[PDB]
Formats: C-alpha cells, structure tokens, sequence
C-alpha cells in the first residue's frame, strides 16, 4: 500500500482550515464543556473530503454570486454561484457550499464586483451575520450589511472576501464569534444536514489538540480564537496522497530538527482529528523549526505517553 | 513471525505477589506495545496491564494499585497483594507497529496463576 | 535519487502564487515586449524558493507592523515586521520581506489592529501604492492611505490584508496595475537586490505557460490579469519534497483522467517555469479535470510536440 | 547502453540529394530524441534535425525546407532526407540519441558518424 505521510511544515509555515490566516501555535484543553463539530478543515487521512471542506485556503469564508439590494437599507442579498462561478446546486449532499464558515459570528471584508461589459469595478467593506435569519448559503442566499446604499449592480459577479471579525451590539466583550456553534446553513426552521461529526477524545487522559490562529479584529472586543483539527496543509496533502488508512490511528512524533530529538507524540485519528495525553489548558512550547512526523500505524493497545 | 516466552506464574499465597517476565524476539520492530490479558473459568478475557514503547501504560481497573508493568523488548507484570479472584490464565501480548503496514499482534500460550 | 512528483491538482484547484487568490485558467503569449521578472511563485524544482517567496498563500501581499500617522491626515506607515511578528531583517540577501507585492499597482485591502491591553480591534479600508516613493519595504516600511473614521493607535500589532487592485477612472482603461513591472523595493534611486532573474523561452516554437488567475477589482477600471510561473501548491509541493532534479527540465504531459489522452505537453525548468510548443496567444481550452503528470527528465534535445 | 548503426552517406554534387538512417538497440526507453548533429574539421559540431517520442521535430535553420526527418518505418529507426545539397553541407554527420526516464539524468549515445561530401 502506498506510504502514509503527513507534510513537513512547521506550525507557523502552515494555513489554519477554518479561516485563510497563518497557524500561530498548539493548543491543548478540555474539550467536555462543548460539541466541537466544525466542518471546515475536515478531511480522513486517505483524502476524503468532509463537511464543507475543499481544497484552497484562499476560498475559505468567501462567496460568490449576484447581488440584489434591499430596499431601504445598506444590506445586499447575495444569490449564491459556485467557487467557479458556475451553479450552486443545494440537492447536493453538502451542509452548505464548500468554504461556507463554520461558526457563529459577525465577519468582516470586502465585497468587490466585477461589471462584465465594460470591466467596471467597485468594493465596499461588508460583513456577514452568520448567526443571522437571512443566512441560508445551503438555500443558496446570505445577507450582506454595507455602509453603501447605492452602489452595486445586479447581476454582475460579485465576491466577498472574509478579512476578519466583529463583536459589537446586543453582545459582550468576547461573547462572540462563538467558534464552536455552527450555524443553521438553511435558516432557523431547517436543522443543519450532512454534518462531518462532532470529535471526542476516547481513551481518557487524552485531550484533543488544536492547530490555533488569532483572526484578525476589525471592531469591538471579538474573541479572536480560532482552533481548527487540522492544518489546511494537511487536508490538501491526504487528499493528493490518499494513502489507505492501515489502522484507527497514525502515531505522530513531533520532532526538533535541529537536534533530532523527540518533543511529544501524538495520534492522529485516520477521521482526520489528533489526541494527545493531557489534562487541562495548555498552550504548547515548541521550537520554531518543529514539525510531526508520522511514525507508525498504531491502535488503542498503544498508550501516549503523557506530554 | 514474533515469539513470545513468558515467564512467573504458579500457585500463590492469598496476598502475596508475583513477578511475571515476557520477552519477544524475532520479526520485532521499535515501535511496539506489549503486556497482559487474563482469563478466568467462565469470564470474559480482560486486559490487565500494557506497556507503550514511549512509555506510556495502561492498567486495567481491578488491578489499580496493585499491579505494575515496565519494561530489550521484555516487559515486567509485578502482581502485589494478589487475592483469588486473580486466579487465571495470564496472556503475554504485543502488537509491532510500522508506517507501512497494518499492526502485527502477536500472543504467547499464557500461564496458570492459582491464588488459593 | 527520490523521485521528483508535480502535485495532481487540477487548474481550479489551486492558488495563484502573487496574489491570495484561485487558479482559473492558463494561458500562452510571447513576452519579448516585456521582462518576466516575477519575485513571488519563484521556486526551483527540487524546492529552494527564490526572491521574495514564502510557502503560504494568505501572506503573499500581507503586511505586518506597527503604523504612525501625521495628525490630521489618512495616510499611514507602517514600520515593518516579520510574517511572525518578529523583526524585519533588512540584511537578509532577498529582495524584500517574503510576500512583498512583485508589480506596480495599487493594491486594495482592510487594515485592521488590536490594542494588546484590552482586545479593543478597529478596521478600514486601505490602499498600498506600490509605485510610490514611500513604498521602501526592502528598508522596512511602506506607506497606506485610508479614509479613516477611528485612526489607529501608535505601537500597536497591524495588518494589511489585500483584497483587489484600483485604477484611475479618469484614466485610460486597464493601464494599470502594471504585472511585469517590479516595485523598486527600495524607493527611488535605489537598485533592487538578490532578485530571482528574468525568465523566457529559448528555443523556437517556445512560449512561457502561465497560471492566470482575474484579481478582484475595488474601484475604476484595473487590469486584473495575474500570471504567475507556479501556482503556489507547486511551490509548496517542490519545497516539501526537495527532490532532487535531474535535468534542467522536467517534461509534464497534460492529461484528461477521463478518457487517458494528453492534451498537451510541456517542459518544467529546474529553475521553475514552464513552457510550451506554440506562437501567439492562447487561452488554453482544459477538461475540467486535466491535471499534469511527470514523465521525463529531459533536455534541449527533446523538442515538445506542438500543443 | 545503447548502441546506434549508421548507414548512408558519401559524395553527392551540389543540388543532389542522400538519405541517413540510424537504428538504435539496447537498452532505450519509450521517452526519447532523436537526430544528427554534423561536424566539419576545425569546426564545432551543429545540430541538423532531432526528433521526439512525442512527435516534436527540430530542424536547423540552414537545412529548413530541405531536410526532413522522420522516424515511421523500421523499429527504433529514424531517417534523414536530405535534398538540394550544398557545399556547405559537407561534414560529417553522426546520429545521437537522448534515453530519458523519470528516475535518472539523460543517457546520451552517439554514432561513430558517416563522411558527407558535396562538390564539383
């Protein structure tokens, strides 16, 4: 069978899979008090693409389509096109178009357009409510708020381009975005469908580990954390490789290559999530030139040594 | 294939202990885990104790406090305060790992262990 | 030797390499016109990446640091640091911090910042010119103009996150930003450093095969069209592999997985570009799922079929 | 390796014409090039006409529209066509070939050559 690897980037040359920033570092903690169910950066190590996980960092938490406005207001609802501008088709078995965030909160970009005849083009600052009633990319519209009121055409292309995220109104400093809740990707009287499962570690003492960002803030007091299971790195790897899993679980070292040696190790479940051995929050100290290393094929009769 | 011999085991004192020793050769690799099963008459087989090759260990409930594995590819079961519901047949057990194959378990014949 | 891969993306499913955005087609012309002297999407087949080029996507056009402002005015500068917030080293034999712009243009995004003490975030839409004199990134600082509402703090972490390109509409149309013209990293009066060199076709018959990807435009009438030499998951597959090349150049066949058939073939310089066997310009027409394939090391004696 | 025969060649008068033929056997991979390359004394050797496995051919600019290559006939074999000599044709040509795989450099191999002669 085809050898299983996992790339050999360090944390901080790698992509977070939930939104198109850099990794900052690792994080481990409790995970109990919540449903981690994100649906971006989910992918099996054999390169199965899960949730509304695809392949470009730069496409994650963008949009494209037309766009139509809303009498009276600074708002435009955009008609949902494809990442090829081609049809967004809702009866395919996806829980929202590909790149669709996956958290409930208040983003912020441009929305730029493009006038077809005469290559005209016009961008105004724009943020999506994804926690919203008109939020329903599943149906194959969300709702946009501009300071605009009078400047985009109909049927012309149009994107959104994610910079960043707000907390402001009804809400409290860092109460929002809430990472961990997803959004209802058909609107409030439709539950959400063809979910990538919610993730737990199993053998106890082991907590998962996260692959962490800090999103940029364009206003309020947003809680800037952002914790995907897998660097988009990763996903864009196992999906080229696509190697057979040989068991449940890869045993990944992470390595300094400086010295040889040997700082953690880790498993990495082949539904695309990794667990180590630990208890309580825990920001992990790493050398800048560190990187995992994929070891061996193992099962549940091999214990992590606790890091 | 991967052999392996075991050793300790026997009658026993009620509250007394015992040492059991396994040690494996042949088609070996460094990453590996290896310890004990049990089975008693007419009871479901049980993990006791299993060692990692980065150390980490796994004790099965019932032998909490009691029971110590470490681990030269042989690894130690030391059984303290031994009482006779620990009365079984004790399996040495290890699975060598690769990154390009399946894990290999391999299974030794197992020993009496009488605590009466 | 470990044996030399290119990645089975197909067109659309990769990033351009000068700018934070999909693939979408690619596309043949002379260049005798003009230099092709790109600095980002600069790799060597068996991965040592060259002029300004770093691995991730979201950073090529990113700028970090902290910003100061004469009272009264929108125009920023922003003093420089590192992709990782460290500092910026000018010493560093490239031609500017990794990531930097490589055309002349004017380049749209959002400019957000943090207050570390109490996570207050603001934002506004900026622009970097990058033809303009205060554009000195090799010495560490470049200059934004805004329309500003909440100005920035002084010795706080900012970020420029690039959306689009602008042009002049009073101006004639699509005459800038300018692809093939280098920034002077430097301002003015001062010659560019270590920069990857120039590339063109040799041999009769040989055009450059570029990666063609349509900038968003925020405003007037801009040229969006971008060529890269290497979409950036090559840039990253190559770096990652470091296999060791064998030839000067590699012969890529083209292939539609459908049917089997080659459409086209095409030779890979070890110094990384690509060229193809036609004259004139062409917009190539692709299965959606043709990707390219390595089959030889090869060599000047080796004349590509016409494609 | 590969070892290349050679046939053809000798004297021809200006505005003639001679054919070349080069086999190839041993050990040749499916990913290949093909051609002469001409040498006068005292002179660097040019090329003449290549041809690729994938049915690219190069043609020197002197010998354009005169010369053809082509390689549909026998196994392993190509051909050279060489029409309306001229004096400056005189050399000696020698086939060569280029063995590439997708795992190794290029295997270069070359004939001993064959005499060309045009004159009177």
């Amino acid at each position: 069978s085809k050898p299983f690897t996992v790339p050999i980037l360090t944390v901080e040359e790698m992509t977070n899979s939930r939104f198109p920033i850099p990794l900052e570092k690792l994080f481990t903690g409790p995970s109990g008090a919540f449903v981690v169910q994100p649906q971006n950066g989910r992918c099996t190590t054999d390169g199965v693409l899960l949730g509304t996980t695809q392949l470009s960092p730069v496409n994650i938490c963008t949009f494209r389509g037309d766009v139509t406005h809303i009498a009276g207001s600074r708002n435009y609802t955009m008609n949902l096109a494809s990442l090829n501008w081609n049809n967004y088709d809702p009866t395919e078995e996806i829980p929202a178009p590909l790149g669709t965030p996956d958290f409930v909160g208040k983003i912020q970009g441009l929305l730029t357009q493009t006038t077809k005849g005469d290559g005209s083009t016009r961008g105004h600052k724009a943020t999506v409510y994804t926690g919203s009633a008109p939020f329903t990319p599943k149906l194959g519209s969300v709702q946009f708020s501009t300071d605009t009121e009078n400047d985009f055409e109909t049927h012309q292309n149009t994107k959104f381009t994610p910079v960043g995220v707000i907390q402001d109104g009804s809400t409290t400093h860092r109460n929002e975005p809430q990472q961990w809740v997803l959004p209802s990707y058909s609107g409030r009287n439709v539950h959400n469908v063809h979910l990538a499962p919610a993730v737990a570690p199993t053998f106890p003492g082991e907590q998962l580990l996260f692959f962490r960002s800090t999103m940029p803030g364009c206003s309020g007091y947003p809680n800037m954390d952002l914790d995907c299971l897998l660097p988009q790195e990763w996903v864009q790897h196992f999906y080229q490789e696509a190697a057979p899993a040989q068991s449940d679980v890869a045993l990944l070292r992470f390595v300094n290559p400086d010295t040889g040696r040997v700082l953690f190790e880790c498993k990495l479940h082949k539904s695309g999530y990794v667990t180590v051995a630990h208890t309580g929050q825990h920001d992990l100290v790493i050398p800048p030139n560190g990187y995992f290393r994929f070891d061996s094929w193992v099962n549940q009769f091999y214990t992590l040594a606790p890091m | 294939d991967v052999q392996l011999v075991e050793s300790g085991g026997g009658l026993v004192q009620p509250g007394g202990s015992l040492r059991l020793s396994c040690a494996a050769s042949g088609s070996i690799f460094s990453i590996y885990a290896m310890g004990w099963y049990r089975q008693a008459p007419g009871k479901q087989r049980e993990l006791v104790a299993s060692i990692s090759s980065g150390g980490g260990t796994n004790y099965a409930d019932s032998v909490k406090g009691r029971f110590t594995i470490s681990g030269k590819n042989t690894v130690y079961l030391q059984m303290n305060s031994l009482k006779p519901e620990d009365t079984a047949v004790y399996y040495c057990k290890r699975e060598d790992y690769s990154a390009y194959a399946p894990p290999s378990g391999s299974r030794g014949r197992g020993t009496q262990v009488t605590v009466s």
